[PDB]
């Protein structure tokens, strides 16, 4: 399939795409169209790594898929998981949870990651 | 037994955003000649496989004048114009005054004083040597001081002329977003401008858009797939341009019908002038046609789908200019890497009511000034021989005349004079948004306890 | 000596123009300035004329200045001179004389990327050799 | 700028030394210490010729009994042992400024 | 124990080099514009083959296991006549026109859905 | 013996491929005296000790002429050259017309007409005041302006401007490094040919030093031969093809320019300072050049030698001087002390061969306004240097060119041509080439994956 | 919870904001130079990521590895090394033995439980 | 038993390094409007919250006059003067040779000899037409050729002078850290211009520091927290600047009371040039005023704090300045988008020993400048209408210390210092960039688990 090819699928439809959508995530001399150019692969070059970074950060790095354990307050939606995965897509989604965005970045690198780190010293403490 | 948030990688995702967009052309088959003023030395050849994929169950919000695209297509022709014209040579030393006569050579009756024999005692290749040199010119890019000519732009920015190896020719180029972006395009016919565009599909790279230069009527363009269409972000409002999109396309004819003779002389060291040189057998004018039947037809059919925005029996007239620049007063164009100006007052000169060639004559001038700027100024090279210009007309750009009562006899006049909005008529269709791969959503999993 | 050629004497009406002729042999006019001077009996000289030898420059003295006027033919094998509104006071005897001048910059301006803005006068070294003459008288 | 004369006429016995003097409004040297000066002198029914110029030097072929003096506004020409064949009318030539000008002129007659 | 020292030997030997390979692979003036564009070069090149290897999931792998199998129309040698006696070199020239093909294999027979099968055997 | 196949990183992978060289030098030590053209005002400094890596067991190709090093770098040194001459004066002014003499004070009598004295009405700093100036010049620099007034011999031509004279234009070597994923392929083989494999290769990270000599038909400074005088070219039965010949010990030349030069400096405009050569002191003598004779023998026979090999070595063998045209491959050009020198080695080819006292002296020409590389669209004009100049350097090889129409094989001739600098700068190059590792990889194997 | 707050600790306590330092690792005169920064910043990033990724703990901010360091390079404690010295003036004590750290930490370990790692798949 | 090595990442590293500054506004406040040589236009905005983050019980060390990010912002600066003076036009017909004579009537009778007004032989726009234009010029802006004037340059580098629109007020600069790297300051109230600082704070990006040029006076400084604080690279060495700053704040008025007008001059096709055309009303002499009271306890601050270095019976002198350049010798600074050279002897005309209310001083107008110390280069000042006025802190002092004063008594103190490193130093003193290494290793209890 082409690029974008989930756009209208289900949530649940659109996980087969992911490494579609993937493939081109990162895909005299002083003329401005070479400026240009020179200018756009720094600029996929940073959202790229920074995307890794954030993933990295997460410690789900190398998957598509993972799953964490962290939980939520459930003011942020309101319908069944089922539904989310069926009768909106991803688009509609966003435009739901666009406003929890940050405190969800935060809450998945803190109460997660810095407490798993702390038991697995915990463990490399024997 | 409680749902736990997951997180998704890969997801795909569309920000509203902006990024600058790729340089592409097809198969770099430019650079097999030394060279085209916007394909230049060097620039990515495009995919062999264009791919796109109607998107299904996808309903897209677009938005026509609000694309920022079209101002990076102004800024990138801007600066790539500048470019070519920088490593060229200044004719500063053309300000001296110029004896002037009203030479004719077999000249038709209708351009009498169009062209003037001007000469001036110049410079040589040595700084204590003085030579008496003269050229062929056009009146309109000269001007009386107070006969001794002076020409028109020397009270304002510098002239440089020089490099005509260069070509002017448009070349298709093709536009692919950064990678973490993607593009995206309407697959509505007859989608409006602006609003929801209910059959969507994305491109790796949108398709080819000659930069063309016009003033008036669009050029080379793509035509309209099923019928003729207008758009406006607000028809109301009548400051703001009205979009016409031909569907099928109307043929022109342009030419200079005599040849044109050139001299080389040098200002100093490295300093190659091309300038007129004489003119030899019957002068006469510069002219375009254009069939009379299908002027009409096409014509009608843009009042027809006029029709749709107004009430029924509105009285539809089209007029001559108002004035102003001249750029905006009469159509102008490049073909044949020389420019050009026409009278299309006679083709708008009808009415229109409920329920075989057109001739127009054409100037030419060789001081250019780039879009509006002031800050610039160019002598166009002579062109040898007799051009010939083959040509589609693939839409116009209007103006509406404001007041009126009650809503009835709308007039209408070319105007738009910025070509900010000739390409938008080929850019509206797409926009680029920023992808995320990354999502959340509740799932059943724990994390395995270790 | 490159031998000159006058107009004969002329006798005319009063309130009317006269015209002579002047010749050189060998076409010197092209290197020798050309010159008129008028004088009468027991009176000191009087200019009234020049061309340069290439013909670019004229000039008058401004006794005679809408009166006078001088022409050449071409290749300036000969030179002519015209006045106007003669009287019985403008009896004299009227001359031709060939003339060397020097020209040399009288103001410059270097240009860089331009030529070297420029002002040019003349200036007479000497007469050279006089002509016969010509006689010319007013009367009834 | 103007140029004067005098004596107007100088009656001279044969074989005695005379002069002639002419004066000017403006100094006639220049900024490179040239002078324009020439001397010429008629005989009734001939043209003039060169006696002296550039108030220096005499002409090629004038007698050296002519001299020359003077600086600035005032200049002379003077001549040694006049004899008869020196009678005529003299002028002095200012070539400074344009316009330039003939003075008015001073006669040498054989006293009687 | 130099760069590019498994260039004689045989893929077998290949793997002892590895790392000592891998060690430099990232590692108004003209001259200095073309820095700048040497550097940007290496730069996004490291990235490429880091986007592959995090694609394909052996991120802080030189080497790595898969689940993928191969036709063998792509190779006719026995598995000790390649590793044992062929250069790594002209290995890659033998293999060089399937590439693609592999690399799609790679990356979606396995990969995609071996990530889905990781999520659903987490589910439970 | 259902295998799978698996990912291998890091594996060695070659990929013939072209990529912008690294610019380097041995500790910048060009920082030590200011200012030099190839050295630029920097360069990143590199290791004294590059890691030469021996790579046995190995053989690989190539194929010389095709190498697109020598094409980026010949691009280099074009732009470093024009980056260089940038920030300096334009000298438009100087072709005025010239009145000019006949110099034959103190002077050689083989000598008369080289050198001219000429004045002329350029302008001073001030915009209304002009200066009479006065200075000599080289014959070859001018021309008459009629069939007597003179004028500068190019300003016909492209603009004119002045090499300004604090910045030096002595070769420095320059090092070439491989940028990151990449690496430097060298042959091992001392009798290379310029194609075909080489029995034994190494690779290094970053190269040695080359001096960007410029020279028309000898080079100069170069690396020696390894074993022995060797010649290449793309095609010897192509004789548009130029012989490219190394030498395997070097011979010494001794060039100077033996009069005292005096310079004198003129205000043009603010802040345009201009040079030109005063009166020269002592008797002034034609500029020259030494090598010795013996060895020349030596080293000529030598190359007989190795070049009856691509002959019936029974053929006459005959040198002789350029066959005309421009001077720039009609006579051999060197640089040393920052001064152009055109040298008549018409004596150095007067010889034959057949099968089975100690110098030599050379007149040499004096320019000073140059069409530098092959370019008409600029010239340049280099400063006067005071005092007597000095050369010496190392003749290391040779540029031919081989005369068509031989027939029978037999009585086979040459000339020097081919004096464009590519054919230096492959002479140099000549053993390296730019490559591209491939980590990535795969391979069958036993192992298959744990069950999720 | 500030940025380099972990200074003001112990060497053990400083182990708390590692987090909060990795967070922010990432034509005119000043567009020039704003674009040789964002490079060099870029560049110095992905050389650490690199040595993290070799190394094989990348994606982690805490890991152990398997090469043993040798007591010469500093004979302490390890509970006064973690309770008494800023990582600061560890750093400046451990500053020359980097390089050996690197190269033993490389080969002596990572690359050849790698080689088994391989060996053990193989069955 | 026997304890492990084990990676840690992140870990808080300090090591001397450094790195280009990068450039940052504030929120590009200025961009409504054109055009600022020192703003560009624009430059990367910042938010308005960083957040200085202590750090208890941490001391490090600094050291002046060593830091780099002084010259980098030197040469930061160099390069952004040539930027904005490149795209205007040169100047250079202008020093064709002019006739002169002094200014007279409606003259103030202390400026007798100060303006000089010239004419012009100068061509037109038209290469083959001439002109006669004139001008007001300073008297210390021109030279006699040998009455006739030539300008001064023309027997150095060539003037250019054009974007009169360009504004030359200073604006707020972050020099704010890049990625991996931060900015460390001293929080110690009094600190040395050296040695360790016992409390010490780290910003993820700068303060608003301006970049203001000023010759014998420091101007919008920062205040000191406490005290008159003395610096220098060694006290005892005579070729060192001292630095004062100051922790009151002295203002100083200055203005033009004269009324300017402009003439626009066409010289080239499409190049205008500005002159100075006739003055309105009578010609006064621009001054400055400064309070009497404040500068005189100012200064009994200042040698208070210089005892402390010397014996207290030390008489502390201060003099008339050295001569030299004239940027050397007189107080300059560029406010109003216009140049002034003013006679700060007044100032220093005192002496100290041991145990009507303000002051005026006379000043100078000079069009023609050599910013920096480069020959290489020169510009015109454009002239600007009407009068200006200004009104600015002084907030330190330049000084160099004489040689001699033997037997350790009578210290004397001149004016001097003319680079403006030290001034940028007086800011930046408080700052040094320092590299963060994430990566380390330490001992353990971790053995690796078994497969
Ligand atoms: C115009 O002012 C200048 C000074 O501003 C006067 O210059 C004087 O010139 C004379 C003669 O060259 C010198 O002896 C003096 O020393 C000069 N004075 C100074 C202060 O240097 C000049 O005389 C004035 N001209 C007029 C007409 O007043
Ligand atoms: C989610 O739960 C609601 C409420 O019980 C139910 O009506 C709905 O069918 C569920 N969603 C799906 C997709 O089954
Ligand atoms: C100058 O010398 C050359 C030969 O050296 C000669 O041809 C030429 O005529 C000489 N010119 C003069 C004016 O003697
Ligand atoms: C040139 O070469 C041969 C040997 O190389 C030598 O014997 C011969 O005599 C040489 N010619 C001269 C003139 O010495």
């Amino acid at each position: 399939l082409g690029f974008l090819g989930a756009a209208g699928s289900t949530m649940g439809a659109a996980s087969m795409t992911l490494t579609v959508q993937a493939r081109n995530l990162l895909s005299l001399k002083l003329t401005v169209w070479g400026i240009k150019q020179l200018q756009a692969r720094v600029l996929a070059v940073e959202r790229y790594l920074r995307d890794q970074q954030l993933l990295g950060i997460w410690g789900c790095s190398g998957k598509l898929i993972c799953c964490t354990n962290v939980p939520w307050n459930s003011s942020w939606s309101n319908r069944n998981l089922s539904e989310i995965w069926d009768n909106m897509t991803w688009l509609q989604w966003d435009k739901e949870i666009s406003n929890y965005t940050q405190i969800i970045y935060g809450l998945l690198e803190e109460s997660q990651n810095q407490q798993e780190k702390n038991e697995q010293d915990l463990l490399a403490l024997d | 037994e409680n749902l736990w948030v997951t997180v998704y990688y890969g997801v795909p995702v569309w920000k509203d955003a902006e990024t600058t967009l790729f340089c592409a052309s097809d198969a770099k088959a430019y650079e097999t000649e030394k060279h085209n003023v916007w394909a230049t030395h060097a620039c990515v050849p495009t995919d062999p496989n264009p791919q796109e994929i109607h998107l299904e169950n996808v309903t897209e919000e677009f938005n026509m004048w609000k694309n920022n695209m079209v101002e990076q297509m102004h800024t990138d022709i801007i600066s790539l114009w500048d470019q070519s014209l920088k490593p060229c040579v200044k004719l500063t030393p053309l300000c001296v005054t110029l004896q002037c006569t009203n030479v004719t050579n077999n000249i038709t009756d209708d351009m009498r004083g169009e062209l003037k024999n001007c000469s001036f005692n110049m410079t040589t290749e040595l700084r204590d040597k003085k030579q008496k040199v003269y050229s062929l010119f056009y009146r309109l890019d000269v001007v009386q001081i107070n006969k001794e000519y002076r020409l028109i732009n020397c009270n304002t920015s510098a002239i440089t002329q020089a490099c005509p190896k260069v070509s002017f020719e448009p070349i298709p180029i093709h536009y692919c977003a950064p990678a973490g972006f993607a593009i995206l395009k309407c697959k509505d016919k007859k989608f409006n401008g602006t609003g929801p565009c209910p059959s969507v599909s994305t491109v790796q790279c949108t398709h080819g858009i000659k930069p063309v230069v016009s003033t008036q009527l669009l050029l080379n363009g793509s035509l309209a797939e099923e019928e003729v269409m207008i758009r406006s972000e607000n028809i109301t409002n009548n400051a703001k341009n009205i979009l016409v999109q031909f569907n099928t396309p109307v043929q022109i004819n342009c030419t200079r019908p005599n040849n044109n003779t050139r001299k080389s002389i040098r200002i100093g060291p490295g300093q190659a002038f091309y300038a007129t040189g004489d003119i030899i057998g019957d002068i006469r004018q510069a002219h375009c046609n254009v069939s009379k039947a299908t002027w009409n037809e096409t014509l009608g059919k843009v009042v027809k789908q006029l029709r749709k925005h107004f009430g029924n029996n509105t009285i539809i007239r089209f007029a001559n200019s108002s004035g102003g620049d001249l750029e905006v007063t009469t159509h102008s164009f490049n073909c044949g890497g020389e420019f050009f100006y026409c009278n299309t007052s006679g083709l708008f000169n009808s009415t229109w009511i409920s329920n075989d060639s057109i001739t127009l004559p054409c100037r030419i001038k060789q001081i250019i000034n780039m879009w509006q700027r002031i800050g610039q100024a160019m002598y166009a090279p002579p062109i040898q021989g007799v051009i010939r210009c083959v040509s589609n007309i693939t839409g116009l750009i209007l103006t509406r005349d404001g007041g009126s009562t009650n809503s009835t006899t709308e007039t209408f006049r070319p105007g738009g004079g910025d070509m900010r909005d000739n390409w938008r008529s080929e850019l509206y269709k797409y926009k680029v948004v920023k992808i995320e791969p990354l999502g959340v959503a509740p799932t059943r999993c724990k994390r395995r306890v270790v | 000596q490159v031998q000159l050629v006058q107009s004969g004497a002329e006798v005319k009406k009063p309130g009317s123009s006269v015209k002579v002729s002047c010749k050189a042999s060998g076409n010197s006019f092209s290197n020798h300035d050309v010159h008129w001077v008028r004088q009468a009996t027991g009176q000191g000289l009087e200019w009234m004329g020049w061309m340069s030898h290439e013909g670019d420059k004229t000039g008058l003295a401004q006794k005679f200045q809408g009166r006078v006027t001088i022409t050449r033919d071409s290749g300036a094998s000969t030179v002519y001179m015209e006045l106007r509104g003669l009287t019985a006071d403008d009896t004299a005897i009227y001359y031709c004389l060939t003339g060397s001048k020097h020209r040399l910059r009288d103001y410059f301006l270097y240009n860089e990327y331009g030529p070297n803005y420029e002002e040019w006068g003349d200036y007479l070294a000497t007469l050279d050799v006089w002509g016969h003459g010509t006689a010319v008288t007013v009367s009834s | 700028v103007v140029i004067t004369q005098s004596p107007l006429f100088l009656p001279v016995t044969p074989g005695e030394a005379a002069s002639l003097s002419c004066k000017c409004s403006h100094s006639l040297q220049h900024s490179t210490g040239a002078n324009y000066l020439a001397w010429y002198l008629q005989r009734p029914g001939q043209t003039p010729r060169l006696l002296i110029h550039l108030a220096t030097h005499r002409a090629s072929g004038v007698p050296d009994r002519f001299s020359g003096s003077g600086s600035g506004t005032d200049f002379t020409l003077k001549i040694s042992r006049v004899e008869s064949d020196d009678v005529g009318t003299y002028y002095c030539m200012q070539g400074l400024h344009s316009p330039w000008t003939f003075g008015q002129g001073t006669k040498v007659e054989i006293k009687r």
